RNA sequence: CCGAGGGUAGGGCCCGUGACUGGGGCGAAGUCGUAACAAGGUAGCUGUACCGGAAGGUGCGGCUGGAU
RNA sequence: UGGGAGAGGGUGGUGGAAUUCCCGGAGUAGCGGUGAAAUGCGCAGAUACCGGGAGGAACGCCGAUGGCGAAGGCAGCCACCUGGUCCACCCGUGACGCUGAGGCGCGAAAGCGUGGGGAGCAAACCGGAUUAGAUACCCGGGUAGUCCACGCCCUAAACG
RNA sequence: CGAUGUCGGCUCGUCGCAUCCUGGGGCUGAAGAAGGUCCCAAGGGUUGGGCUGUUCGCCCAUUAAAGCGGCACGCGAGCUG
RNA sequence: GAAUGCCGGCAUGAGUAACGAUAAAGAGGGUGAGAAUCCCUCUCGCCGUAAGCCCAAGGGUUCCUACGCAAUGGUCGUCAGCGUAGGGUUAGGCGGGACCUAAGGUGAAGCCGAAAGGCGUAGCCGAAGGGCAGCCGGUUAAUAUUCCGGCCCUUCCCGCAGGUGCGAUGGGGGGACGCUCUAGGCUAGGGGGACCGGAGCCAUGGACGAGCCCGGCCAGAAGCGCAGGGUGGGAGGUAGGCAAAUCCGCCUCCCAACAAGCUCUGCGUGGUGGGGAAGCCCGGGUGACAACCCCCCGAAGCCAGGGAGCCAAGAAAAGCCUCUAAGCACAACCUGCGGGAACCCGUACCGCAAACCGACACAGGUGGGCGGGUGCAAGAGCACUCAGGCGCGCGGGAGAACCCUCGCCAAGGAACUCUGCAAGUUGGCCCCGUAACUUCGGGAGAAGGGGUGCUCCCUGGGGUGAUGAGCCCCGGGGAGCCGCAGUGAACAGGCUCUGGCGACUGUUUACCAAAAACACAGCUCUCUGCGAACUCGUAAGAGGAGGUAUAGGGAGCGACGCUUGCCCGGUGCCGGAAGGUCAAGGGGAGGGGUGCAAGCCCCGAACCGAAGCCCCGGUGAACGGCGGCCGUAACUAUAACGGUCCUAAGGUAGCGAAAUUCCUUGUCGGGUAAGUUCCGACCUGCACGAAAAGCGUAACGACCGGAGCGCUGUCUCGGCGAGGGACCCGGUGAAAUUGAACUGGCCGUGAAGAUGCGGCCUACCCGUGGCAGGACGAAAAGACCCCGUGGAGCUUUACUGCAGCC
RNA sequence: GAGCUAGCCCUGGCCAGGGUGAAGCUGGGGUGAGACCCAGUGGAGGCCCGAACCGGUGGGGGAUGCAAACCCCUCGGAUGA
């Protein structure tokens, strides 16, 4: 049957990327928190 | 009049069509549309703010002249008389002498190829329109100002019109199509005559199918919910209502009058609506 | 081949009959009231409509086959 | 061919009286209703009076034992459209006539459908009386309906 | 109660006997035939169907008879539901 | 030493289940240490509206080649989407960007919000929509509309020549649109040819043939032809298109007009460039100088912005054309021609799947296009089959029980069971024929029956041609032939009578309920005069609606027919300028503290003072409600009638043992041999009843009852057969569970159901296939039930607040 | 967090074949004119049958699954809400 996860790279790049998060307070402080953790990807990967 | 169906499916039984007859022209003035932008009940905000909306036939605003004094003393060869789907009334389409083109909403009684015109000289005919100082008393009239030069706001449904029941000061004293008596301002425009298409409300819907085309989605009963949705919802089996029927938000839908007290134009209303 | 008729299937008409039910006739020794015949105690009759335990009443219109 | 009388019919208009309701004034202790009463309305200002407005229905006098129509039926006034009918002339046609099973059309009121309208009136209904009782008659209220358009219904003491 | 799955049916039995039938008896208001009543007896047997989820029960047609109970109202790591 | 403790390691179950679609394999040759599993050949099977091909997402090197086999691969492995390495993706024309706008997003101006931020006309962004110039073939191990070849084309820049009042982000036209149906003419694609080309074949009884087999095209500028699309021309006037206008709009006049003309597209032809089969020779060579023609069928595609009809009335913006304004008119633009210039990103490969989403090489999910042939009435259905692709990554045997999926069955035919559950039956097309009832449509495929293949003969109309032959389509009549059987295989309704509920088509509890529930047209109440009511938001702003009472919100009811009674005392709502109560505030009689004082400070009565509540009315398709007792009629029984208590008023019409009836399987009738169900009645309705509508209703229903006919392995009552498992051998090898165990029966006992205690009986040691009675077997710290001064959802005339409103 | 799901908005796309045969139109009949009747033409419909596609009715299988909802048979809609 038809999933949750159906990848689309737009909609991965509109939702959850860089440019998203600087645009609000809370996704500012989403990347704010990943940086204070030392992530080595800020946000989601997606091939663009 | 409406036009019937022979009972082939189990909807034509009932159905019945507008029959279209003072149609003259089946497109519109390219100039004269514009896009009308679907909301499905949803506001700026997106949320659905006025329920179950949604899905009906796309459509094309034709730009309405609710003004008319816009061009007093020119006067217009009535073009055609034209479909309009966001509105019950049929339009007419305005040749103006002047070469511009626009158009009203069409009377009870407009004939392509008569003339029209607009201002305090204008001839007591219908589709012609005048400040209400100066249409006689008793002549019935639509496309009413509520205000001076803001535009006709009563008596635009088909079918509708106000009467001119008489005169004081600066006002003059209109019967509503709601039956309200109301002061209306003397230099308001209005055009003589009643809006045709006056079996618009003879109309059978027929099927479920024809609300759809309309962009009316199914209305849900209060009495169909549960308590979370609505103060009707809930009980086992079916149930009265219990309490004094309610609307989803709490408030009494049967009788509880619902204008606003302290309104500055309590003053022009002089007797609230019959029936 | 046709063919008495037999078989399958579906219709039509008529008759008898049926839990129960509708009124009708008659009987007469009962209960209720008194609707009509006198101006019959609300003149009557009437088509129709709505209503009432019942005769009946009322409405709308009609007739005189209505007393004074 | 020339004339007549008529609430004959249809359509659109349009007048005044009255009832009701609403607004303004003025005014106060009742009004209303009946055989007599009561319900009812009225000091939250009714009735009675003046002025203003709204709206529907019906048209006083003329009016008659009258007129018109085939019947049902038709009554303020104006206009248009339209039927029947009588008379005089004795001009035209030349029996072209009478009736009329079926057919078709029309057909008071009540009733029905869709929409409108709703003042007065009023089945149902509620109340007051009357009465032995009173699902009536009388009284106070009151919804269909009564009015208009369209479509049905097709009945009558539709009677001379 | 850190779970002992429930009515009825189907399947599969096995047991008790206070015995429905078949075998053996005494008494009889047992002439015979047929019954009644008690005693011994559990070896075997104890039908098909209509109604209802039904157990039961009523009814139809039979039968030698159409027994009553126990087995976690036997049997859902056997089925049904 | 225990916490169903935590982490890790290792056991048991166990050589057990399983190894992932029952489309299927067999052999020979080769390779190699090793081969059922890799390569090759032949044979066999499966897909073929796909299980083939192309594209878009998504994936991200998985592509190609060499060398490998530890691990990954459900076995094996020499193989691989695996390991190492090397190579591979080439564009002005394909797609996206240097173009346009859609929803939406953002947002100069502006507005709003404690902060963060929320909005917002323009503008900007935003595509799978608009716009825009490339076709065919060849080449690589691997890319190709990209490289090459041939023939075309676009824009920008510059120049030349000719032409013109040139010039825009401004005006205008255009772009520009729905659904259904559809004409003419083409093309894609297909079928046939006794014609053209071709390597060959003659078998096994016959055939050297009008034999078999194979192929018989593709792209192409200008021109030309055919078919279509789009479009009137001139003048005069002009006050509108937020400046200007010669443009567009409007008025009038003139020729034209279903024409032509002009223009644009499709198709055909077209110089030119290509391609080119079977067969047999080692992907290539040959066939071959390949031939490349005729006829038929024919689109849903093209001409196209075609046509008609209909109502639900069917984007924008840019490119483009035209108009003019500043300007500028040695410029500028337009047309032709020539040269130059022409950027960035993607391109491999998988792509209905072993490379995407599902933890897996997972029987699931995944949007667009192509999807051949024959036959079955048609078709994308079905059977077979082309091209192409596969045999599903464990095998070999065996021939038990049992299980699954399947086939048949004597006699009976629902006797099965909750129920004909399941499975039979029926089944396509043509013809005949078809009932109650009905809203006149229907019910209807009612029901029921007849026909159906092949051969010969005669003949009717159509399409294409030419009007004819040929091809193709639709028929009709006659006579025959064969079988058990002619929709001979596959695909393809069992039917009828009668109730309940819901009018109907629809919707729903993703993943236990599809229904009688929701919706629904329709009916009624009610609110709302527009800056509407109402809704979201603190607001601004929005929706409502660019709507205006024939409209918009809320509520109930639920097509349609006939209807919808009585009670307004209570609650709701509506109306009521009186009265009563009524907060802040006003008022300030009177009184108090303090000061030597002027004074400062405090308390405070009458009176005035809103909504609300009280009070007076109205109101039911507003919340709701709609009785009891005694008596009475020529026999009994009953009670039309009377009396009486109570109430706000005492249930009307209609219906009734009902989706409601406890007693109940009520009583009676019907059907049955027998009927707790069903249907029809009756009415003492425990406990129907009129828009939480009442009573009916044709048609409809994967709804729920009852009956019958047909037919059956449902059953009496079981039997046989098939394949996939189960079983055996080789390969790989889990799981929950598990205090440890050397783990029998009875009768007892025991915390009351004992392998584990007592007594007795029985019993050599260990497995394998089976069955499920026990181990109060497993699983899940019982959902029931109670308890906890545990939680949460929901209600209200519980309490207390708050929003909102007054 | 609306890449699942629910609703709406913008822009595209899809629905083999066959059946029934509404209105209208034309002709005829009818009539004073009409209504209307008949035939042809026509091609309407939350019309019918049935693939794709969308579903998920009954049963069987599966139940440490092929699968944390699947498989087979059967079944509903299939120009429309
Ligand atoms: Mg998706
Ligand atoms: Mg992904
Ligand atoms: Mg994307
Ligand atoms: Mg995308
Ligand atoms: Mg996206
Ligand atoms: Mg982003
Ligand atoms: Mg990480
Ligand atoms: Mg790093
Ligand atoms: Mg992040
Ligand atoms: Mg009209
Ligand atoms: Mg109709
Ligand atoms: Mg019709
Ligand atoms: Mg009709
Ligand atoms: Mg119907
Ligand atoms: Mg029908
Ligand atoms: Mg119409
Ligand atoms: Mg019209
Ligand atoms: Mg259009
Ligand atoms: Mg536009
Ligand atoms: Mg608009
Ligand atoms: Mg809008
Ligand atoms: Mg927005
Ligand atoms: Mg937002
Ligand atoms: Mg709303
Ligand atoms: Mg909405
Ligand atoms: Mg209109
Ligand atoms: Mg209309
Ligand atoms: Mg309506
Ligand atoms: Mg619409
Ligand atoms: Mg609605
Ligand atoms: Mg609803
Ligand atoms: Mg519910
Ligand atoms: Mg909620
Ligand atoms: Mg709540
Ligand atoms: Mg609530
Ligand atoms: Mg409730
Ligand atoms: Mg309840
Ligand atoms: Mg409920
Ligand atoms: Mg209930
Ligand atoms: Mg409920
Ligand atoms: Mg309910
Ligand atoms: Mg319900
Ligand atoms: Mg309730
Ligand atoms: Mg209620
Ligand atoms: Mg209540
Ligand atoms: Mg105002
Ligand atoms: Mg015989
Ligand atoms: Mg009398
Ligand atoms: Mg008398
Ligand atoms: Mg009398
Ligand atoms: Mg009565
Ligand atoms: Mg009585
Ligand atoms: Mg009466
Ligand atoms: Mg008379
Ligand atoms: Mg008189
Ligand atoms: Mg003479
Ligand atoms: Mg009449
Ligand atoms: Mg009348
Ligand atoms: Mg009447
Ligand atoms: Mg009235
Ligand atoms: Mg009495
Ligand atoms: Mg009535
Ligand atoms: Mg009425
Ligand atoms: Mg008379
Ligand atoms: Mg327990
Ligand atoms: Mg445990
Ligand atoms: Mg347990
Ligand atoms: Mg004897
Ligand atoms: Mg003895
Ligand atoms: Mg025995
Ligand atoms: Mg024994
Ligand atoms: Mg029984
Ligand atoms: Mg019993
Ligand atoms: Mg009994
Ligand atoms: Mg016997
Ligand atoms: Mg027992
Ligand atoms: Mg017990
Ligand atoms: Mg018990
Ligand atoms: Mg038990
Ligand atoms: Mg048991
Ligand atoms: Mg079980
Ligand atoms: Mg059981
Ligand atoms: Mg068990
Ligand atoms: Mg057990
Ligand atoms: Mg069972
Ligand atoms: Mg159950
Ligand atoms: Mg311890
Ligand atoms: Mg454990
Ligand atoms: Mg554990
Ligand atoms: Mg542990
Ligand atoms: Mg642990
Ligand atoms: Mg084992
Ligand atoms: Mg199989
Ligand atoms: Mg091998
Ligand atoms: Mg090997
Ligand atoms: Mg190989
Ligand atoms: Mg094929
Ligand atoms: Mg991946
Ligand atoms: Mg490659
Ligand atoms: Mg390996
Ligand atoms: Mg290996
Ligand atoms: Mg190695
Ligand atoms: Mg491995
Ligand atoms: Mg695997
Ligand atoms: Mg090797
Ligand atoms: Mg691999
Ligand atoms: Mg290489
Ligand atoms: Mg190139
Ligand atoms: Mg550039
Ligand atoms: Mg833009
Ligand atoms: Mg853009
Ligand atoms: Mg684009
Ligand atoms: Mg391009
Ligand atoms: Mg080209
Ligand atoms: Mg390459
Ligand atoms: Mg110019
Ligand atoms: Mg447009
Ligand atoms: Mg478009
Ligand atoms: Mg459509
Ligand atoms: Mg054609
Ligand atoms: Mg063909
Ligand atoms: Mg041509
Ligand atoms: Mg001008
Ligand atoms: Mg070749
Ligand atoms: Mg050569
Ligand atoms: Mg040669
Ligand atoms: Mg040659
Ligand atoms: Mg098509
Ligand atoms: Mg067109
Ligand atoms: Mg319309
Ligand atoms: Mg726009
Ligand atoms: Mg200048
Ligand atoms: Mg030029
Ligand atoms: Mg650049
Ligand atoms: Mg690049
Ligand atoms: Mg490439
Ligand atoms: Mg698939
Ligand atoms: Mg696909
Ligand atoms: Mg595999
Ligand atoms: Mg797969
Ligand atoms: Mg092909
Ligand atoms: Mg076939
Ligand atoms: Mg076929
Ligand atoms: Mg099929
Ligand atoms: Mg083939
Ligand atoms: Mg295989
Ligand atoms: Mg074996
Ligand atoms: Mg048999
Ligand atoms: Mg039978
Ligand atoms: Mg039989
Ligand atoms: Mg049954
Ligand atoms: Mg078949
Ligand atoms: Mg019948
Ligand atoms: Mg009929
Ligand atoms: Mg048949
Ligand atoms: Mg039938
Ligand atoms: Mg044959
Ligand atoms: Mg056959
Ligand atoms: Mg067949
Ligand atoms: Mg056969
Ligand atoms: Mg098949
Ligand atoms: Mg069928
Ligand atoms: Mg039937
Ligand atoms: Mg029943
Ligand atoms: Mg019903
Ligand atoms: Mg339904
Ligand atoms: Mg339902
Ligand atoms: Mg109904
Ligand atoms: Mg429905
Ligand atoms: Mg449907
Ligand atoms: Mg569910
Ligand atoms: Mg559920
Ligand atoms: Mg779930
Ligand atoms: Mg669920
Ligand atoms: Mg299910
Ligand atoms: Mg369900
Ligand atoms: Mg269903
Ligand atoms: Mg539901
Ligand atoms: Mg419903
Ligand atoms: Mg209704
Ligand atoms: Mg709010
Ligand atoms: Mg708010
Ligand atoms: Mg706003
Ligand atoms: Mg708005
Ligand atoms: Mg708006
Ligand atoms: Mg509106
Ligand atoms: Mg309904
Ligand atoms: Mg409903
Ligand atoms: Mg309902
Ligand atoms: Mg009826
Ligand atoms: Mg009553
Ligand atoms: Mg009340
Ligand atoms: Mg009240
Ligand atoms: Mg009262
Ligand atoms: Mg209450
Ligand atoms: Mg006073
Ligand atoms: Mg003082
Ligand atoms: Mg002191
Ligand atoms: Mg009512
Ligand atoms: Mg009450
Ligand atoms: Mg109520
Ligand atoms: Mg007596
Ligand atoms: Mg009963
Ligand atoms: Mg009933
Ligand atoms: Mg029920
Ligand atoms: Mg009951
Ligand atoms: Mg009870
Ligand atoms: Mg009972
Ligand atoms: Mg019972
Ligand atoms: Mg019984
Ligand atoms: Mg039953
Ligand atoms: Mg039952
Ligand atoms: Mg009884
Ligand atoms: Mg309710
Ligand atoms: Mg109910
Ligand atoms: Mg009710
Ligand atoms: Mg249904
Ligand atoms: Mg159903
Ligand atoms: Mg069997
Ligand atoms: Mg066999
Ligand atoms: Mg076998
Ligand atoms: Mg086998
Ligand atoms: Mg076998
Ligand atoms: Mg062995
Ligand atoms: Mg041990
Ligand atoms: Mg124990
Ligand atoms: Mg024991
Ligand atoms: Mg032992
Ligand atoms: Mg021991
Ligand atoms: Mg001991
Ligand atoms: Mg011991
Ligand atoms: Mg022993
Ligand atoms: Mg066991
Ligand atoms: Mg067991
Ligand atoms: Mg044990
Ligand atoms: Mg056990
Ligand atoms: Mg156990
Ligand atoms: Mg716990
Ligand atoms: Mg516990
Ligand atoms: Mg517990
Ligand atoms: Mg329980
Ligand atoms: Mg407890
Ligand atoms: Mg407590
Ligand atoms: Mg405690
Ligand atoms: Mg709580
Ligand atoms: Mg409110
Ligand atoms: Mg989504
Ligand atoms: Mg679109
Ligand atoms: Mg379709
Ligand atoms: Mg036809
Ligand atoms: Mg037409
Ligand atoms: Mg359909
Ligand atoms: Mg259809
Ligand atoms: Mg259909
Ligand atoms: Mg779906
Ligand atoms: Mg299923
Ligand atoms: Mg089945
Ligand atoms: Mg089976
Ligand atoms: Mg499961
Ligand atoms: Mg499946
Ligand atoms: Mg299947
Ligand atoms: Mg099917
Ligand atoms: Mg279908
Ligand atoms: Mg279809
Ligand atoms: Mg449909």
């Amino acid at each position: 049957m038809k999933r949750t996860w159906q990848p689309n790279r737009r909609k991965r790049a509109k939702t959850h990327g860089f440019r998203a998060r600087m645009r609000t307070p809370g996704g500012r402080k989403v990347l704010k928190r990943r940086r204070q953790k030392g992530r080595w990807r800020l946000t989601p990967a997606v091939r663009k | 009049a409406v036009k019937k169906f022979k009972p082939y499916t189990p909807s034509r039984r009932f159905m019945t069509v507008a029959d279209f007859s003072e149609i003259t022209k089946t497109e519109p003035e390219k100039s004269l549309v514009k896009p009308l932008k679907k909301t499905g009940g949803r506001n700026n905000q997106g949320r659905i703010t006025v329920r179950f909306r949604g899905g009906g036939h796309k459509r094309l605003y034709r730009i309405i002249d609710f003004k008319r004094w816009d061009k007093v003393g020119i006067p217009a060869k009535v073009a055609a008389i034209e479909y309009d789907p966001n509105r019950s009334a049929r339009i007419a389409l305005l040749h103006y002498v002047d070469g511009e083109k626009r158009y009203i909403i069409a009377p009870d009684g407009l004939q392509v190829g008569q003339q029209v015109v607009a201002g305090p000289d204008a001839p007591i005919q219908v589709g012609n329109a005048l400040p209400l100082r100066f249409i006689p008393v008793g002549t019935v009239v639509h496309a009413v100002e509520l205000e001076p030069k803001k535009g006709a706001k009563l008596a635009r449904a088909a079918g509708t019109s106000a009467q001119i029941q008489g005169r004081e000061g600066d006002y003059v004293i209109l019967r509503l199509p709601s039956g309200e008596l109301r002061k209306v301002h003397g230099e308001c425009y209005a055009t003589v005559g009643a809006v045709g298409n006056a079996d618009h409300k003879n109309i059978v819907l027929g099927k479920a199918g024809r609300s759809r085309w309309l962009g009316r989605r199914p209305h849900v009963r209060g009495a169909a919910m549960n308590p979370v949705d609505h103060p009707h919802g809930g009980g086992e089996g079916r149930a009265p209502r219990g309490r004094p029927p309610a609307s989803p938000w709490g408030w009494q839908t049967k009788g509880l009058k619902t204008r606003k007290r302290r309104k500055p134009s309590s003053r022009f209303i002089i007797a609230r609506r019959k029936k």
